[PDB]
């Protein structure tokens, strides 16, 4: 189910639901971050599972994240996504991401 | 169950069946590992 | 593809791969099925006897649960000059919140209800009187009794429960009585045949009416007694899980809705705000 | 980088989902936190009438 | 492979060639009411071509500020060719669906749509305590539109309405949704004017844009009953 | 070496001892084992059937007992203008120094909980009222009502147990519940990624709360009203035994220690004096 | 088929949809130090995941006038995670590589870029009879550029350099390229802070080219160590 | 024969000809994490003699009116080596300890010190009912000290301590204390940077004493992880 | 145990095994009867 990512002010409805990436000027750069803990309130609260996870206290399992994109048949692009186990700060550059 | 009607008695924890595809993978055609879907 | 599940699935130790016409990790969206990528398919994984087990989430146990559904407190007095010293409710699971999003995460649900009876009472100090009850099941619709003292109370054929304050919360299994084969937690339509009836409600969802009165006469002084009823479903079959309900309820009578002032839960941000796609909220720092 | 041509939109959308997989378990039920009430609702009372 | 198709009902046909597959809602397929489950006593009439056919309803505009649009059936469908006869005659009807939704563009125009198929999807109104009326659900042919798509007008929302059998139409990939849909109901058949078993709710999640030349782009909704059977004869209604 | 153990090891007779290289008097305490030295090497022994049982002092019975964990009197009457007729306790099994320093003789245990909860009132006469009480089970930080007449004591999903004054005490077992495979009796660190947190506390050890309240309304007249919690572990597993508490204890957030003003338990002397270590205290005269 | 692919190592997967085969540089394949070609006697540590992953390097721009671009191993990655800690404590070190050098671009855009492997690329400096200097030389994850693409900067040429293994990143037909690297050298292992045995050099024979709207578009490059063995354990440098 | 002792782990090794046996804590001994027992799913790595080998800690002086020292486990080693790379760039890790506590001096010396190695030793704060602070218990490299090891730091008591895994140094019998720690926790595999899972203990019960040349007697730790695992790599904290 | 819940049946009191030596001998190398520890 779709995660409220664009949770910030500004941001109604919908707007909510998407995550708009536009052509960038400098190179990689971060695009979003997104909280892990599905049971507290954040862009993973209000899905099936942050939902039915919520009317229980402990969880276990391997979490799956799909993205869809949405632009035009012509935009092309290439993409990282991380996931960076618990311990530190969360990371703000690709080459630490990456890790 | 000492009651006489069925329906009185307690609790049924024993349906260990499942089926997710039905809502997970609802597509007439089966998706293959890693083949393209599409 | 159906299956039985007693525990999560074990984890298959997973090698290097570089195959050219094999994607696992990439998917499409657009066909509506769920992502089939595996964890040993996205990273190397180990070999792990997954023990964890699934009982706790079975429909039968997630919905297996007496709530709160009825409360009402009363005057039992002297009624001379208003619930007096008796009421009827008519039944339903749409008052208490939180049985009824628990309900509303399935479209059908075929079921049988515990119904569970606690009574409280307090002067209006002297003591506290044991009292009987009389809780009688009327029919939905279903002629109830007027007055305390009414001869309706004679229950010849529906079913009565006499119960004192002081023994255990009366209880009772009322079964599955749709003239369906399941109810319909939801019904896009409406149950009259002319244009003018009640959006979304079928009576054939109601259960019924349960009329409760203090058999004692009343006392020299009054009290307020108060009836709590509770209700657990068993025997359950659910079909067609729903998106959970994120505004506000309004209404017992229809899925209304307004939302919160602020977010959380407001109808223009359900998720409350953080300052922006990048702000990592509770950063570890 | 994400690269369009002039008549394509330069700014594009993406849309995440989060599921479980099949080797999830949740345990120790309780109330959720995402529902709640401080009032009768409208027409609860009625059911008494 | 996966990504043409055709479709072929009574006198009626289909196809694609940027389909998506296609969903088979709870993975069921449309089936006439066995005796087992029946109900009614009276022999049914089973009209079959000229009632399980494509049904092409009135498209509607995509714009930029668009909410979405919803059909519920057997309603959009009841005053329709041999279908909507049938239903007027008829107290009692059953049947299946076979949706399929159309929206093509431009490899310049981007744009998601949710193709989502609702289980008695009963609408509830915006800060008001009083329930919607007949006019406000009844839509027929024409259908309705989603004052507030976020929380699929009845207070959930539509970030998990995935739960429901649907598909997607995300310009770049595909042109058109295909969902089958089984008898849904928790009576073997019903009486058709006063209930909708399914809802077809078509929502913008991405809104449509380009930088291209601008068209009028339309959505296109074709509906073919199945397995339809009919009981309870009288006068039309 | 594991082996089945009813009763006390029997004694074999001994005779004349005159062995070279033999010296089973003599051993060597830096090894960190314990002297194996058998009596019959000691001394000239007798054979003695030895039918002494050894089941009283089996884990499972040493730790199963019902222990007082949680006591709290509350005013029952009207708050209009403190405990307003119900109260929320985080259980803990660190409140009490009996059991405490019982289940602190162990490093990790495993056990179901068998709770037991006991009400007495009393009239701040005409009568002690045969009130209802409800205690719901509320995982650890998770959302507590804040009044008696609060709607989230509706307990749709959380457990919630009903009784009245004049029924036995209430009682239930809460299982084995910790994320881990056995709870942390001690734990040497900081359960958090930020080194603010609180040292030696792992929130994985701590059962849930207990939110109990009265159910009846408030009466004409004020009544204290105490609820005392028990709690017997069963089906033990334990592991790691410890040195046992001397000091007396100081918090139940730590093992913080300060010591008695005067031996015994003292800092600085945890056994008593006496005159000299050639003094015979209860020397027979 | 032989157009999308996947590499899957440790915590990290790439995925391309646009690949053009790929290459295993003469042939082979990486593979542990076997005991019959070993020297050093210690027994030696096999990280595995920690070491044998993608490691992501800073991107460039390519630009109409861009020159070219190289990255030496294992230098690239020598202060670079688990790798790099583990060359750091070590004396020495051994490994093969897999290359995914990525770049994508539009329909409307031109453009062909050599992605070359070429092992012991000893450099020359141009005009001087000075040997190049050691910061001519380590540049680390940041890379370095050519100043002669034409003939290799080492007076060699450019145009024969597809003896080495290599691809092509041809924007009209794909937008990555592949290249698996087993170990390459005189020796069983080596010190890996003074010696690189294979150098990536990127160069654009064919100009970045287009009349659509202009945007930055990157180059990437992602190398995995593979089968990574190490010895001579001690303190870091 | 049970006086001599050879330990040798990975490029180290240590013997003493003054052993006193060596103790195997509760009977165990290291070992990896089986399938069956298993929580994190990723491939682990498990680098063995880059680990799992001898680490000194700096050592302490042994003084007349000393009162013990204590080191806590994998704190000490979370910095040191190969062991404290792999530890910063994981967030799980999993180990065994084979700890040697060495100390010499001459026939005209007596001393006994306790050797223990504590499970889950949670300090407790003298006099006050604050909680000791994370500075208090993380000391790292350099260990502790005792403030009343009468009662362990904790309200219990040394006299019982016995009951934890220990060996003794008496100098007229031994000069080294060997203790071979299997992972001892309730989870499989956990966070090394807020957990110690073990502290060793060395407490003076009998001080230092003699009559002839003063000279300065240290006490010297050197402890080898053993069957080093870890889980969830990511960057360095 | 009428429950259906194993966890709620009454204490296990039957568990006899021990095995004191992981406490009081816990060196690798097994000690004599009367032999020298060293
Ligand atoms: C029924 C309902 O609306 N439930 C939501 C719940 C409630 O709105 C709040 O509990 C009302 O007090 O909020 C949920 O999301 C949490 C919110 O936290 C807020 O900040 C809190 C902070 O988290 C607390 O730790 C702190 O003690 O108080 C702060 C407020 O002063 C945020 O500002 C808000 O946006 C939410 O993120 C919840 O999980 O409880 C979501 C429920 O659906």
């Amino acid at each position: 189910s779709m995660m409220e990512i664009n949770n910030t002010d500004g941001a109604n409805g919908m707007e909510r639901l998407r995550v708009d990436i536009s052509v960038q000027a400098d190179l990689d750069q971060l695009l979003f971050n997104i909280p892990l803990d599905i049971q507290l309130d954040g862009p993973l609260r209000n899905t099936l599972v942050g939902n039915i996870s919520r009317y229980y206290t402990h969880w276990s399992g391997s979490l799956e994240m799909t993205f869809m994109f949405c632009g035009s048949f012509m935009a092309t692009g290439k993409l990282i996504l991380c996931y960076t186990p618990p311990g530190g700060s969360c990371p703000t550059t690709r080459e630490t991401a990456m890790l | 169950n000492f009651y006489k009607d069925s329906y009185a008695a307690s609790a049924s924890k024993q349906d260990f069946s499942q089926d997710p595809s039905k809502f997970t993978e609802p597509v007439v055609e089966g998706l293959k590992a890693g083949a393209p879907v599409l | 593809v159906e299956s039985i599940i007693k525990t999560a699935t074990d984890t298959v130790k997973s090698e290097i791969n570089a195959e050219l016409g094999v994607v696992p990790s990439l998917n499409a969206v657009e066909t509506g099925a769920t992502s089939n990528t595996e964890p040993e398919e996205a990273i190397q994984t180990r070999t792990v006897i997954n023990q964890h087990g699934v009982s706790e989430t079975l429909v039968e146990n997630f919905l297996g649960r007496a709530a709160l559904v009825s409360k009402k407190s009363f005057e039992y007095k002297n009624h001379a000059s208003t619930h007096k010293n008796f009421f009827k409710w008519t039944i339903n699971t749409k008052s208490f919140v939180q049985l009824r999003r628990k309900l509303e995460l399935f479209t059908y649900l075929r079921f049988d209800a515990e119904i569970t009876i606690l009574t409280t009472v307090a002067v209006n100090y002297m003591g506290l009187p044991d009292l009987t009850l009389q809780a009688m099941f009327v029919p939905t619709g279903a002629l109830t009794p007027k007055e305390q003292d009414s001869f309706h109370w004679q229950s010849g054929s529906n079913a009565s429960v006499f119960f004192k304050i002081s023994d255990p919360p009366a209880r009772m299994t009322i079964p599955f009585m749709c003239i369906n084969s399941a109810y319909s937690v939801f019904y896009d339509g409406f149950a009259g045949f002319e244009k003018n009836g009640l959006y979304g409600i079928n009576p054939a969802d109601t259960i019924g009416n349960l009329c409760v009165r203090i058999v004692n006469e009343h006392q020299p002084v009054g009290f307020t007694v108060t009836v709590r009823v509770y209700m657990k479903p068993k025997h359950i079959k659910a079909w067609a899980p729903r998106p959970p309900r994120t505004m506000p309820y309004m209404s017992i009578a229809n899925a209304n809705y307004k939302g919160r002032d602020t977010a959380p839960n407001t109808l223009n941000a359900i998720i409350g705000n953080r300052a922006s796609v990048t702000t990592m909220p509770h950063n570890i720092v | 980088n994400l690269i369009v041509p002039s008549e394509s939109s330069d700014t594009c959308s993406l849309i995440g989902f989060i599921a479980a997989k099949d080797d999830f378990s949740l345990r120790l039920m309780r109330d959720s936190p995402d529902i709640g009430q401080s009032n009768h609702l409208h027409g609860a009372e009625a059911a008494y009438q | 492979s996966d990504r043409v198709l055709q479709l072929k009902l009574g006198n009626s046909a289909i196809v694609t060639q940027e389909a998506a597959n296609y969903c088979c809602a709870y993975g069921e397929w449309p089936n006439y009411l066995p005796d087992h489950e029946a109900v009614a006593i009276d022999k049914p009439t089973q009209p079959e071509t000229s009632t399980d056919r494509f049904y092409t309803l009135r498209s509607v505009k995509w714009e930029s500020n668009s909410t979405g649009w919803w059909w519920k059936l057997p309603d959009a469908l009841n005053n329709i060719g041999m279908f909507g006869q049938n239903v007027q005659y008829h107290y009692l009807y059953r049947s299946g669906f076979l949706i399929h939704v159309q929206c093509n563009a431009t490899k310049f125009h981007q744009g998601a749509l949710l193709v989502v198929a609702i289980p008695e999807h009963q609408r509830g109104a915006h800060d008001t305590t009083t329930s919607p009326g007949f006019n406000d659900i009844m839509k027929g042919e024409r259908g309705g539109t989603f004052n507030h798509p976020y929380v699929l007008d009845d207070g959930t929302s539509i970030a998990c309405a995935t739960i429901f059998p649907h598909q997607w139409i995300n310009l770049r990939t595909n042109n058109s949704a295909t969902i089958v849909l089984p008898w849904m109901n928790v009576a073997p058949m019903d009486f058709p004017l006063r209930h909708n078993q399914w809802t077809l709710a078509v929502i913008p999640v991405v809104p449509l844009g380009t930088r291209t030349m601008s068209s009028v782009v339309p959505i296109t909704v074709s509906i073919a009953p199945m397995c339809c059977e009919f009981n309870g004869l009288r006068h039309a209604i």
